């Protein structure tokens, strides 16, 4: 079988020689839990809530309904409103439902209970129940009736369900609609790239390992991780997130200081013809060497940890998210030209990479890193060996972009900052083996 | 304030139908002459003769109608234009034949509003560029070059003939007042000049604030040729451009890629968001459309706000021939169609008198524009007292219940006239929504009949949904639109509720029900279509004297 | 230890192709710092760089292991722009084809963001970092002012016929020749600047094809550069084998079929 | 067989773009023109300013360009239409100025095929009717009055003019001769005659079974007014109207609702179905269509079978016209758009040069049409080759260089070639495809570029994936499309991918691609634009000869 060593975010080791079954998806009880964490967990933005009440700007985007303002203060009331709330939608006494103020009041940091989601189908319940629960606890708290708690209801729901999701709504998830998934199982893929960062709360090792795991899960359920190619997968995600025989910190490290995309290859290539991955296949006249790979997926996991390196030791020199693009291309590009052996994901990190490179420079759409995903059109086309890169590029980037993790996830940040399974994933992913 | 007058305001277009005839006569002689009574058929059946031998396939062929009868067994009767001295012959309000209908749709479609202020924000912060009114000068004169398909970067370009595209343009609009006079005026819209009444004009620029905002409008030809999924895209690509060339930026550099996120979503306000699956469309099409944003598409408040009811039966008019003939008589369906279940809405002076009717009873009991009670008890008054004199005006003019001559249309309008006297007497677009649905069971009592086999699904589900909290039930009327879920398939609905909404705001004295954008947006008389006067607008494509948009005779023989 | 190979062929371009992507170039001219700000047009020569953020040392950083062992560039410590230059270069002979002014570009500076294009080829990165790859690039045998300029924008010329000078079209002529040099007078963009930027004399056609990493009928032809045709051809097979499935069993899979290479 | 000539098929069109210009030469003198060199620019700049005078707001004005230059610093070239004798200016070219690249969507947008053996078997089962050749004749004359939008039960419905939907019409057809005979062949598509070559009406006829069909065309004013989706449901509402009075149903009972579910679901064949909501889009619009049936929409390969590369060019004609400049350069973008990124692969007869080579040299070493190797290293053989070939007559040739001068031109016509001739000469699609993405490779190597900053997303992700039996990876050509997830955003590639599809079933010398039922349907001569020589058509468009459907003449002013 294979084994790796489990390291931590700082290169210390946490666990030897652990079988690589032990942090897959289906059997690691800390992935089963990060799973189960981003679904049922939702944020509530009361102050959101509140200033859409009082000035009557129902759905956003500059809508006004003059005259339907209600004048309510949920921000003042929300220990009794989180109180309320938690009695809604707790199933059991002690259960795993949680409901906590942040902000002063301004938010409200909702766990849904796991069995509200073992009882439905999808992951919504968290986000439904939770509007419910909240629009309920507005509509007794201010005295509401027949004909103003529509409105309130609309703070609360956005414009659902004229639309399909939540829009301009004050429930806020990680995930998105499911309605969204551009194909079977693509769920938890769908986590924009800004949310994985304030996740990690820009520690881009622990970024890496929460957007591989969950990236993985969502591969293992669009059902490309069967038999041959669960070992595929399940070796990306060990080498690329989860730092296996600490690769993707000593690689960084030790290109950190003057280190370029094309050194990371060289180191990337050095280290797989040291550990036996790859060999000298056949010499051509010039003298330039074609190699093989002896191991074939392996051989991927080490393209996945060089290109994952290489996005920290460009993008990390830059401080910007912008280099991920043209990093994941030419690490991939170049390693192929330096060995004649294709790269990460058989070319389909550099595809994604060119295309999220014009996407991202360009007039048609895509934007900076930060918006995308795995689910979106332009970068969903590798199994989840490309958006950890973007992830923590977009953690490792000092003030460049226009639409910032702060400026679309705070909430997020707030929401998980507290959450074991966020702020150590490693060593969670460890101790639960 | 309004007196309702001595006649009933339909009476005219009944002796202009009928002249000489006794109204209260309850019987009439049948002469079954079949379609050669009506012109428009005779020109349909010769057209069809063309069609048929010019294809070598038939096609049109009044004969074919089953029974062994043409139509008109009956007399086929034609349809005045309410408030206006037009009376045309049926065919010619269908939205095939009426190109009036067919711009007002297209205008709609192509219209996108794009927000300039993150834009602005993204070239100060990632290139440290001045944004001036010089620089935005500049930048307006390139997307009105580039918009409607036309080249500012690259060599060797072809580009769109701008004849075909005459209809394509970008504005400009902001609540900044020194900002807005700064800019040629050919590029700005002019809040204040196009909002000067009832103090309007300052209202939308509180709402609006010191933001600026492109009214964008892409070419007709191209949402005839793709679909409205088109003008959000078409317009950030050449926004795109014309940023890249008006602040020097590399043509293409990650910055250009921040516009473009900003001008597709961030900064984007559609007029219509994407539809589930059963019924998948791209955005900025019918179904998506909230009532409050088609409420706030039309322009007869701006006119003349102090008859709150002339607004509301232009929003009636837009609203239900967009919602029943387009949407759900083609796009959902198709064929004939639906045609005479809006005319019933926007034809005849019937809803008109019904619904000023209500307005002097609401006056009279509870007093000026705005002030009822917004409770269940005054929807119930309101209603009942306006639906019972509805169907009285039915019960006492034969021919005026010929005119509906379908329970659909019937329910529609005592429930609209219904609904919008509420609304213009409470303020309040839900309790409003309360009252359309006491009109309709009052109504079932009465005749011991309502609409069509599927009429009433939402109106059954009607009053208990107006005050749900609920899901997907509860929402604030000015939110629901064409797919709120009980909504989502019935005729004779979907353009009174926009009716309605406008009511309410209309009585209220708000200068619109919704968006500020749509209402800056759609005053701008650029636009083909005059959305301040919808009714007259029908009656020009009706008589082919509205000139559309997106015709191909520049680039087609003869 | 690792000694990199970079790329196969043994015709004089594929040495070329080696020493680009190597680093390996000759300094052929210089081009002052006043001039090269000039005609990047992102500053005036002399003033101070403008900041899209604060310096790192004043705001302060995320607890991030990575940021604690990955040194920022000078442009970032300091909190520039991200600013750009942008090259064309013509398929008569140019030295540069756009994917090894990528391929420099990654592997010989750090925190660089570059794009490959047909008709252009950018690099965008802190202003004053963009400023010493665009000299290090421009003042190159990677560079002949003739058949490559700086384009900002309105690119169209790579694939046109030279003018009868030997200048690379220019729908905006920023350059131009006088007396054998080709003076630059316009910034990247195509706005006039107060200068004239002498970036010297062209290269020769002979030079230009001893120099250049493309391959053409009337140099190295391409059909001849059997090593690279091969390379193609590994890369594309193990592609195809591995996406059917990853296993070195994949590379005798039915379908395959009697795969054989030039060179070995 | 065929046997490639001494001279280049471009050479001709490089003569009459460039009169006496020795075709060697790299250096040509700039003389600094701009717009005026070129009567339709200067058309086009009057034009606009007829449209800015009439509106009173500035539009198109080539001074507008940036850096002080106008369009046409070089020269302005015209394109001529491969295999045509018509050279036009590119602004022809764009969809937006040539009807009928309009007129070809449309005409693909308002088709729906829908069987009616289930409404038979629903009729003799629930209502015990005896379904005959004159109860069929009697419902094909019902359907071809009610589809355009006429009535056939009602009393007092208003209808289109059939003057405004002359292009609307049903035939029926079957695999069974018996009943096919018994029918007014105005109503009935003859496979017999129209598909008369190389047995191709057995092939069909046998695949098709003896099952019937309808080809439904609704009328394209419908589809520029609505979109795709209003396709089947309109087809759907007149065939129920037709059923009801063909079989003396009930107007209104639940067996019609049986025929309705047929009609609109179990029966009814798209042309493409819905797209995720990134891109939400009705059915039966192009990001849906797949390229087995794009392929199958073309129809000269029932003209010419022998000639396999014809037919395959036509197609890659169709597919980027309409995959290029109307998909990808409109729905998904717009403003200017992708004329030439697609006129590379349908103008100045170069992929036909590139293509035609390919074709003789497989011919000479594999063998005869479809007999080549299916495997890897047969596709790898001929698109190093070709590519090969291709790249060596730009270098040899400066002016097809400079006529390609984008390198996303070149890398699609280059792999197109390369894999039109592995598709023709193997026989599999899915070979071929291996064969398309090692050209860009090869490409690439070359000359150190392959197109646009994104254009090969797909191309690296391609080889790969050709033989990924993976969820969302693996698909066989025919069934992937313009959703098949690399394919979705970026231009070049997705008409040349419809192109080889053909060409693979070329030469294995097929009746069809993809489906039996899309094949006979779009060989219809009744259809307004010609399915069967796409470049002819275009060249029509393009000179302003191609009269379309859904123009409004007839009811409006002038
Ligand atoms: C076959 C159906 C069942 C169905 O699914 N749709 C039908 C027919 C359909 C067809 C009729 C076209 C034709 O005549 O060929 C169209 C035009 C839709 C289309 N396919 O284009 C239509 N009805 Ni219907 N349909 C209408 C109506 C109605 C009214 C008419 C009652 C009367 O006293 O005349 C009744 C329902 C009711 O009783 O409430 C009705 C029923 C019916 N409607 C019965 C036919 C009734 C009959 O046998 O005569 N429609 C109306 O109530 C007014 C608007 C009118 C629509 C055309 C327009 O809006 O101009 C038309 C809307
Ligand atoms: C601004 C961008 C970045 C972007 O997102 N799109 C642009 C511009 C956009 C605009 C240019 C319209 C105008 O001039 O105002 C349009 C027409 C799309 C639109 N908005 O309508 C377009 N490109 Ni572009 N674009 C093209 C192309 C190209 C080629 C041109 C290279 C050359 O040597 O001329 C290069 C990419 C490459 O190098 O491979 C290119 C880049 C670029 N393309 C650079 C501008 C380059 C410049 O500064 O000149 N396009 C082509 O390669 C051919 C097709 C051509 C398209 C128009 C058509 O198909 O008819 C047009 C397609
Ligand atoms: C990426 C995506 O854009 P967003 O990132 O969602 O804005 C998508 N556009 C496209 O794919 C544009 C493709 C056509 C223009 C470029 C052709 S290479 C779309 O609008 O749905
Ligand atoms: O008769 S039904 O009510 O089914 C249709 C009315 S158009
Ligand atoms: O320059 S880009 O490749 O982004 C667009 C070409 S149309
Ligand atoms: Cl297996
Ligand atoms: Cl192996
Ligand atoms: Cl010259
Ligand atoms: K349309
Ligand atoms: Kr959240
Ligand atoms: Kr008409
Ligand atoms: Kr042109
Ligand atoms: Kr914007
Ligand atoms: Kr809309
Ligand atoms: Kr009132
Ligand atoms: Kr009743
Ligand atoms: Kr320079
Ligand atoms: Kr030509
Ligand atoms: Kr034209
Ligand atoms: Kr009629
Ligand atoms: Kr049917
Ligand atoms: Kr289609
Ligand atoms: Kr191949
Ligand atoms: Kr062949
Ligand atoms: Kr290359
Ligand atoms: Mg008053
Ligand atoms: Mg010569
Ligand atoms: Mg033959
Ligand atoms: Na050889």
């Amino acid at each position: 079988a294979d084994t790796i060593d489990l390291y931590d975010d700082r290169g210390k080791k946490l666990k030897g020689d652990v079988d690589l079954q032990a942090v897959s998806p289906l059997k690691n009880s800390a992935i089963l839990s990060m799973v189960n964490t981003v679904k049922r967990t939702v944020a509530v933005n009361l102050a959101g809530i509140e200033k859409a009440c009082k000035n009557a700007s129902y759905g956003g985007q500059s809508r006004n309904i003059p005259g339907r303002e209600v004048d309510i203060d949920p921000t003042a009331k929300a220990d009794k409103i989180a109180a309320r709330v938690k009695e809604l939608i707790q199933v059991e006494k002690g259960d795993d439902t949680e409901v906590t103020v942040l902000g002063g009041g301004k938010f409200l940091r909702v766990a849904a209970p796991t069995r509200r989601i073992e009882a439905g189908a999808e992951y919504v319940a968290g986000m439904t129940c939770t509007a419910a629960a909240l629009t309920e606890a507005l509509r007794e708290e201010y005295n509401l009736g027949l004909y103003d708690t529509p409105y309130v209801k609309n703070a609360v729901w956005g414009t659902y369900p004229q639309t399909m999701d939540m829009k301009g709504g004050n429930v806020l998830s990680v995930l998105s609609i499911p309605q969204n998934d551009e194909g079977l199982g693509f769920a938890l893929r769908n986590i924009m790239a800004n949310h994985l960062a304030m996740l990690s709360q820009r520690n881009a090792m622990n970024c890496a390992a929460i957007s591989s795991i969950l990236e993985h899960c969502g591969v293992f359920e669009m059902g490309q991780a069967i038999g041959l190619f669960e070992r595929y997968q399940l070796l990306a995600l060990a080498y690329q997130g989860l730092n296996a025989n600490n690769m993707v910190y000593e690689m960084t490290k030790n290109n950190g200081k003057t280190g370029t995309i094309g050194t990371v290859v060289q180191e990337t290539v050095g280290r797989a013809l040291d550990d036996g991955v790859i060999s000298v296949d056949k010499t051509m006249p010039s003298g330039y060497k074609v190699y093989k790979a002896n191991d074939v997926c392996m051989w991927n996991a080490y393209c996945a940890a060089g290109t994952m390196a290489a996005t920290m030791v460009n993008c990390g020199a830059l401080r910007g998210a912008q280099a991920v693009s043209s990093t994941l291309l030419y690490f991939n590009d170049m390693i192929e030209k330096e060995t004649s052996l294709p790269g990460c994901d058989w070319g389909r990190v550099e595809g994604t990479a060119v295309g999220f490179s014009f996407f991202s420079h360009s007039i048609y759409g895509g934007g900076g890193p930060g918006v995308f995903n795995g689910n979106h059109v332009v970068t969903r086309h590798s199994t989840g060996m490309a958006i950890p890169c973007v992830a923590v590029a977009v953690a490792l980037d000092a003030g460049t972009q226009m639409f910032s993790p702060e400026s679309t996830s705070a909430i997020v940040l707030d929401t998980f900052q507290d959450v074991p399974i966020m702020m150590n994933p490693l060593k969670e992913v460890a101790a639960a083996v | 304030a309004y007196k309702y007058p001595s006649e009933k305001l339909f009476v005219e277009a009944l002796k202009s139908k009928f002249a000489g005839l006794d109204l209260s006569d309850q019987k009439v002689k049948y002469v079954r002459a079949g379609y050669l009574q009506n012109a428009r058929k005779r020109e349909f059946q010769a057209a069809g003769e063309r069609v048929a031998e010019q294809r070598g396939m038939q096609q049109y062929d009044v004969n074919v109608h089953l029974g062994g009868m043409t139509l008109g067994q009956r007399q086929l009767v034609p349809y005045k234009l309410s408030t206006r001295p037009d009376i045309v012959e049926g065919d010619d309000l269908h939205y095939v034949n009426n190109p009036a209908m067919q711009q007002m749709w297209d205008d709609m479609k192509r219209t996108i509003i794009v927000g300039m202020d993150l834009a602005h924000e993204t070239l100060e912060k990632r290139l440290g560029k001045e944004v001036t009114p010089e620089s935005i000068a500049g930048y307006m004169e390139a997307v009105n070059h580039t918009m409607p398909g036309a080249a500012i970067v690259q060599e060797h370009m072809v580009e769109t003939h701008p004849g075909l595209v005459d209809d394509c343009y970008v504005k400009m609009f902001t609540g900044d007042d020194e900002l807005a006079d700064e800019i040629d005026s050919q590029y700005v819209i002019n809040i204040n000049d196009l909002f000067d009444k009832e103090g309007q004009n300052e209202k939308l620029k509180a709402a609006i604030g010191k933001t600026t905002w492109q009214a964008v409008h892409i070419p007709t030809i191209v949402v005839r040729c793709c679909d409205g999924g088109n003008t959000s895209r078409w317009s950030a690509m050449q926004i795109g451009m014309s940023f890249i060339a008006a602040y020097n930026m590399c043509a293409g550099e990650a910055a250009v890629a921040d516009l473009a996120f900003a001008a597709k979503h961030a900064a984007a306000v559609q007029m219509a968001e994407m539809l589930p699956a059963r019924r998948a469309r791209s955005p900025n099409e019918p179904g998506g459309l909230s009532f409050g944003y088609c409420a706030d598409m039309v322009q007869t408040l701006r006119v003349k706000p102090e008859d709150p009811v002339w607004y509301t039966l232009e929003v009636v008019a837009c609203g239900t021939m967009l919602y029943d003939q387009i949407w759900l008589g083609s796009y959902m369906s198709g064929g004939v169609g639906f045609t005479q279940y809006a005319t019933a809405a926007y034809t005849n002076d019937v809803l008109d008198d019904f619904t000023y009717y209500g307005y002097d009873y609401a006056l009279n009991k509870y007093g000026d524009d705005g002030t009822a009670p917004n409770d269940l008890a005054t929807a119930t008054d309101l209603a009942t007292e306006v639906t019972l004199n509805g169907m009285e005006c039915y019960e006492d003019y034969p021919t005026l219940l010929e005119d509906h001559f379908g329970g659909s249309q019937r329910a529609g309008i005592l429930a609209a006239a219904s609904a919008c006297t509420t609304g213009i007497a409470t303020g309040n677009s839900q309790v409003a929504l309360s009252a359309w649905y006491m009109s309709m069971y009052v109504h079932k009592e009465g005749w011991g009949r309502l609409g069509f086999f599927g009429y009433d699904l939402q109106d059954q589900c009607g009053a208990t949904n107006v005050c749900s909290y609920q899901g997907d039930e509860g929402c604030c009327l000015e939110l629901r639109g064409a797919n709120y879920p009980n909504y989502a398939m019935n005729v004779g609905h979907q353009g009174e509720y926009a009716g309605f909404t406008g009511s309410a705001h209309a009585g209220a004295h708000d200068a619109y029900c919704c968006n500020p954008l749509i209402k800056v947006c759609f005053a701008d008389p650029s636009l083909v279509f005059d959305f301040s006067y919808i009714r007259k607008e029908y009656a020009k494509g009706a008589m082919r004297t509205f000139r559309p948009a997106g015709e191909r005779s520049l680039v087609i023989p003869a | 230890a690792y000694t990199p190979q970079y790329y196969p062929g043994s015709s004089h371009v594929a040495v070329n192709r080696r020493k680009h992507m190597s680093g390996d170039v000759e300094k052929l001219r210089t081009v002052s710092d006043d001039d090269l700000v000039a005609a990047l047009g992102h500053r005036a020569p002399g003033a101070d760089y403008p900041s899209t953020h604060p310096p790192l040392a004043e705001m302060g950083e995320p607890d991030c292991p990575v940021r604690q062992m990955v040194e920022p560039t000078p442009g970032a410590a300091a909190g520039d722009r991200v600013r750009y230059s942008q090259f064309t270069d013509s398929m008569y002979s140019a030295p540069s084809i756009p994917y090894f002014r990528s391929y420099y570009a990654a592997i010989n500076f750090r925190g660089v963001d570059p794009g490959t294009l047909s008709g252009r080829q950018i690099v965008e990165a802190r202003e004053r970092d963009m400023e010493a790859q665009c000299k290090a690039a421009i003042e190159s045998e990677m560079t002949c002012p003739a058949l490559a300029g700086l384009r900002g924008c309105t690119v169209h010329g790579h694939s046109l016929r030279l003018a009868e000078d030997g200048m690379m079209f220019d729908m905006l002529q920023r350059t131009h020749i006088e007396g054998g040099n080709v003076i630059e007078d316009k910034d990247q963009v195509g706005v006039p600047i107060d200068r004239k930027v002498n970036l010297g004399k062209p290269m020769s056609d002979a030079e230009a094809k001893k120099r250049t990493t493309i391959y053409r009928t009337d140099g190295v032809k391409y059909r001849d550069e059997e090593e690279v045709l091969d390379h193609v051809h590994l890369v594309h097979h193990r592609r195809t084998m591995y996406g059917y499935r990853p296993e070195t069993a994949a590379e005798t899979a039915p379908g395959v079929g009697p795969v054989t290479y030039h060179t070995v």
